[PDB]
């Protein structure tokens, strides 16, 4: 399961 | 930083004159992802050309496989032409039966 | 069955003037694509790329799809933010790529965790081996770094890696196990080429193998001819198997002094071949 990405 | 496409043109199966096969155009090592790939028969574009899904490798460069159905003949010439931002002009690669 | 890995290869590419950004998530188990989300389709959904993933039920797919759509939104924001960091125009197309995941040992324990980002083909920021500090590649990347250090992003990643990634890889590995251990040994042969000269080209072929890893060598009485051999990058046949060849230019009449060796995991023992003129 992929992680949830946050903002750069 | 842009990366120039590396190309290989070859058949799925060992070439036999008059026996249906698959011609492949393997394009790797390029960036950006946008690319235009055409397969040519005796200088004329071939219309039905399937494209595989695009992927990228550990070095970030993208790779894709283009292929079309064909029946090799003694005298027919085949090639793969690639258009990409990293290159001034489109790069055409010819199919060598022994490669 | 020793070291294993679960990785996601994400792509976000802006397409100003042609539509919304193209977003893709592709997952790999031991370098084998098992799932894929592509935003450039109907009503985009996460999909199985290996039949053994079909065992996961409706819940799984729906939750992975929803997350993918949320990730897509986050990357749309990222593309905008990076135009600002790099003072770039809104009219150009740009690419953001991520490699995120983990590798475990035979004991199921985490060996290494990955969270690396790239902008336009170059490294941007990456989570170090310690899973606590970040390596910024340029000044724009320093902004994110300060931001992520402040928010404790490293801690959030280590938590995902040591638990979820690791635990889900185990799940995946026990449904895909047999499939991932698949082996297709190569069928090799030597071809002989000549253009009227006093040299010939011997080309050693390896067809129908899986996986892709393979080694072809040409030997001149026990010595490997790495310096004078020509060889192609291993390539896909298009039917799931791979191909590769290695050639050597030898003097006319000395073909029988050269041997080709094929090394592949599906072979009981390495293959040894020579030019064999047909009956």
């Amino acid at each position: 399961k992929v992680i949830t990405f946050i903002d750069l | 930083i842009q990366k120039t496409p590396q190309i290989q043109v070859y058949s799925r199966h060992p070439p036999e004159n008059g026996k249906p096969n698959i011609l492949n155009c393997y394009v790797t090592q390029f960036h950006p992802p946008h690319i235009e790939i055409q397969m040519l028969k005796n200088g004329k574009k071939i219309p039905k050309v399937e494209m595989s899904d695009m992927s990228f490798s550990k070095d970030w460069s993208f790779y894709i496989l283009a292929h079309t159905e064909f029946t090799p003949t003694e005298t027919d010439t085949y090639a793969c032409r690639v258009k990409h931002d990293s290159m001034a002009e489109p790069k055409t690669v010819y199919w060598d039966r022994d490669m | 069955m020793g070291p294993h890995s679960l990785r996601y290869f994400v792509t976000a590419v802006s397409r100003p003037g042609l539509g919304e950004p193209r977003y893709m998530e592709v997952g790999y188990v031991d370098d084998t694509e098992f799932v894929r989300f592509d935003s450039d389709a109907e009503n985009p959904r996460y999909e199985p790329r290996a039949r053994w993933m079909e065992q996961e039920g409706p819940e799984y797919w729906e939750r992975e799809t929803q997350k993918a759509k949320g990730n897509e939104q986050s990357f749309r924001v990222d593309l905008r933010t990076l135009l600002g960091y790099y003072n770039q125009s809104k009219g150009g197309s740009h690419t953001i790529q991520v490699i995120s995941g983990c590798e475990v040992g035979s004991d199921g324990r985490l060996l290494r965790g990955y969270q690396q980002y790239a902008y336009d083909g170059c490294d941007y920021i990456a989570l170090n081996e310690d899973l606590k500090t970040w390596t910024a590649a340029d000044m724009a990347a320093l902004i994110t770094k300060h931001k992520w250090e402040q928010a404790g992003e490293a801690e959030r990643l280590r938590a995902y890696l040591e638990g979820t990634c690791v635990e889900w890889l185990r799940r995946y590995l026990k449904n895909g196990n047999a499939t991932l251990l698949r082996t297709d040994s190569p069928k090799a042969h030597v071809t002989h080429h000549s253009r009227p000269e006093d040299k010939v080209t011997l080309r050693c072929w390896a067809l129908g193998f899986y996986p892709a890893d393979i080694t072809l060598t040409w030997q001149l009485n026990g010595e490997e001819l790495i310096q004078d051999m020509e060889l192609v990058e291993t390539r896909p046949a298009g039917d799931g198997t791979f191909q590769k060849w290695a050639s050597v230019v030898v003097p006319l009449g000395k073909e029988q002094y050269y041997t080709c060796h094929v090394y592949h995991q599906g072979l009981p023992e390495p293959l040894t071949l020579r030019w064999e003129p047909p009956p």
